[PDB]
């Protein structure tokens, strides 16, 4: 099997280092360069450098270079990047990708990155597991348009993810569950949402079901 | 030059075939030392810039 | 450094149509220029190499072209799983630089937002904390302007949004702003109000509600 | 290549100052031993191939 | 003065060998490549190598390789072409040229050879230095008369002819020599005269053949 | 190796016209390519190298251009010292390499050629041997044909033909044919003509002699 296996998902605090590792299998280590880009949430990819597994030498972009590593190790096929002084704007997931493959003939005509890694998520907080607080999102009057709006807003969770269903799963028309949002504090927050008829408000019942397996937290609440 | 030319090297060649060899230092787009080859018939090769070997190449070259 | 200029940000076609992106350099890459696709949740995928060339395991209908600094990429017949954001990238010199990505979304009339606000819960404002949700359910295109109006002071710098991806049936978004603030800050103030601005309405709308009512 | 380049030769050039060296052998074209430096500021200049000062120059390239 | 100043003609046997020398003056001998371009009678021009004066390496064409050497001397700034086992097909004019100003720059971009030598005529043969034998050329009617000279059988070139003592030039028609299959030349000066002008006028051909000091005065 | 093609052989115009000659390298020569100029007793004289650039002493008048293998000279307005030979060479790469030559020659009106025999003089046939001469004097264009018939019997082989540069003058042209035997050979024989063919003659003209008078 030809791929890039990354390691798993990274919390640090402000101002630490992170070092995410690549493993290749299934071709030749020495015939392709290995890139590092980067994507922030919601955003497009960011090329951070490079590195030869056959010298061992890393070419940076000048944006990172100052507190970038990449290092190579062809016993085990891997190649690391470490970054360091990490602030609120590292938080992005960081690829590998190969471009090759290319001999001990020089070229100036390129091949692109045609194997890219999984992706390591890396979330720069200073939080610690915490299980989240489920309020209910109710309009302020039991009134008057034909279609009503009710919610839940899981809040101050850490770290990801969360899980939200409506009535154990049984509804799933008019649902809506936002992705999560990284706040200030660097807690998580999510709400998720149904939209039901205002007749049903007196007969029907909704409950959201949240569950957060890394706090080992279980919420049903009634709206 | 704008980025590393070289990506893999090779020995092997007997200084006989190279018609000429290129030395090319640490640039602001590259950080490796890259020696390219051009053979007498004309293929250009990347060489592993080992100091002793591309020294022997280069004395053969000028006696 | 080189700068590639991607046309349209946003792409709005349906299935079956075909689709053309735009890749403009700010200075020459050779044909050093490659195309990629990415779905919500993946790695980039290479889709063309070397302006025009094929790559192993990418359908007939992906292909490029493209002369001096302008390039393109063709979708012969948009599949329903070719709706997915598309970079361009060079590798002519180092830094590698890609374009800004071109979202390729489905097609639909526009529609405006259902808008909704929920004032925070008793059980929150026991905590010390109010969270004010403001809603905007099933709306297209996915341009929408939210503000918060506290007593008719406009808001700054204290709430967050969240968007869904296009929903599957209706290929609509929606959207949730959280203004956040703490229980004696919400006490100062009577009014909370979301000011809604969207193509499918002709004016702001507004929903509110005062506090303890 | 297909004559020879060089005509006159110079020897002194800094290393610190040159980029790149092209030593090129005797040829079918060129009955001539040819060194070609690439300097810094993107000048070709010819240097006199005696055997030691090139190889120090080429060293120093070929290394650090 | 800038010149490139050749050595004088040579007369030589088959399978003998030739040193044509190349004396420049008025410029940097160093800074110019020197060409060795020779041109065989009516023809066109064919390179034979060329000699670096700055390193004294030679470049030859693979066509003389095996039978050619250049060499200079800086001394007297002067380059030697040596050309050996001589044939027929080695008699030509054998020119000089210097290609430049060259540094220590590089360069894909040339210059082209802005300054030739005289040229030194190079004659291969197994015949030996002939004056030549002068024939009367006269008709066996119309107002216009031609009458000549035959210059035949004389070796090497050249041969000068005037009528006169030079005071005749007007009608005076001298042809370039042919080479013999015997290895020898002939040539043929005609002049048209008005009819007349025979028997009242005296048309005297003047044959000059320096190789052999020959002088001939031909009365027609 | 390169090859240099020149076109035309020979180019025929009037003093005070523009002249345009061609050069074709067999494969790429970058632009190194010099033009020459050649009069009869004289050594080659550059005139442009570089495809383009202008040498010191040349007039204004001449100038070269060529893009890729195909290259040209341009003589703006013939002076009567222009009329000579020129040739193309290439310095690239070595061995270098020069065109056939281009012969530019003063065009003129069509003149037929007075012809002239003349037969061995008893001098010459008491060493031997006999030469028969004809003469074609100041004729236009170059091209003639002269046919030598001894008793009928045309001949091959066995004369010689010179012919003199274009006249200063009158701009035309002279040509001497020589018929050599041996004197054995010359006394088998009557009747001594030659043949000439010429565009300025309506049909051949033939002058001959019998070795009787």
């Amino acid at each position: 099997q030809v791929q890039l296996v990354q390691s798993g998902a990274e919390v640090k605090k402000p101002g630490a280092s992170v070092k995410v590792s690549c493993k290749a299998s299934g071709y030749e280590f020495t015939s392709y360069w290995i890139h590092w880009v980067r994507q922030a949430p919601g955003q497009g990819l960011e090329w951070m450098g490079n590195i030869s597994p056959n010298s061992g030498s890393a070419n940076y972009n000048e944006k990172f270079k100052s507190r970038v590593t990449m290092t190579r190790d062809t016993s085990t096929s891997t190649v690391y990047m470490e970054l360091s002084s990490l602030r609120s704007e590292d938080t992005a997931v960081y690829y590998c990708a190969r471009e090759g493959p290319y001999s001990y003939y020089p070229s100036r005509e390129y091949y692109g990155s045609d194997l890219w890694g999984q992706g390591t998520l890396v979330t720069v907080s200073s939080a610690s597991t915490k299980g989240p607080s489920v309020f209910p999102l109710a309009p302020c009057s039991r009134s008057s348009e034909s279609t009503a709006a009710l919610g839940c807003l899981v809040k101050d969770y850490f770290p990801e993810p969360v899980t939200v269903s409506w009535n154990s799963g049984a509804l799933t028309s008019g649902v809506h569950t936002f992705p999560a949002v990284l706040q200030s504090s660097g807690l998580y927050s999510l709400s998720s949402v149904v939209t039901v008829p205002s007749s049903s408000l007196g007969t029907k019942t909704y409950t959201c079901n949240v569950d957060h397996k890394p706090s080992n937290t279980k919420v049903d609440k009634r709206v | 030059e704008l980025r590393c030319l070289c990506m893999k090297t090779t020995s092997g060649i007997h200084p006989k075939n190279i018609q000429s060899l290129e030395v090319i230092g640490k640039g602001i787009h590259c950080n490796q030392v890259e020696v390219i080859a051009t053979l007498k018939d004309g293929r250009k090769i990347c060489l592993d810039p080992d100091a002793p070997r591309i020294k022997k190449i280069v004395q053969k070259k000028l006696a | 450094e080189i700068v590639l200029t991607q046309s349209p940000a946003t792409l709005s076609l349906s299935p079956g149509e075909r689709a053309t992106l735009s890749c403009r350099a700010s200075q020459s890459i050779s044909n050093n220029l490659h195309w990629y696709q990415q779905k919500p949740g993946q790695a980039p995928r290479l889709l063309i190499y070397y302006t025009s060339r094929s790559v192993s395991g990418i359908p007939a209908r992906f292909s490029g072209s493209g002369s001096g600094t302008d390039f393109t990429l063709t979708i012969s017949s948009l599949e329903p799983e070719d709706f997915a954001v598309y970079y361009c990238g060079q590798n002519n010199e180092w830094p590698e630089v890609f374009g800004g990505g071109t979202k390729v979304e489905i097609k639909r009339t526009v529609a405006a937002p259902s808008v909704f606000i929920f004032p925070p819960s008793d059980e929150q404002l026991k905590s010390g904390t109010a969270s004010v949700v403001c809603l905007l359910n099933n709306f297209y295109p996915r341009e929408a302007k939210v503000q918060w109006k506290v007593d008719n002071a406009l808001q700054s710098g204290n709430s967050q949004e969240s968007v869904t991806e296009q929903d599957s049936k209706d290929s609509t978004y929606s959207l949730s702003s959280t203004l956040t603030l703490s229980k004696a800050d919400y006490e100062k103030h009577k009014v909370y109000a979301c000011e809604v601005t969207h193509q499918g309405l002709s004016s702001p709308v507004t929903k509110s509600f005062n506090r303890g009512e």
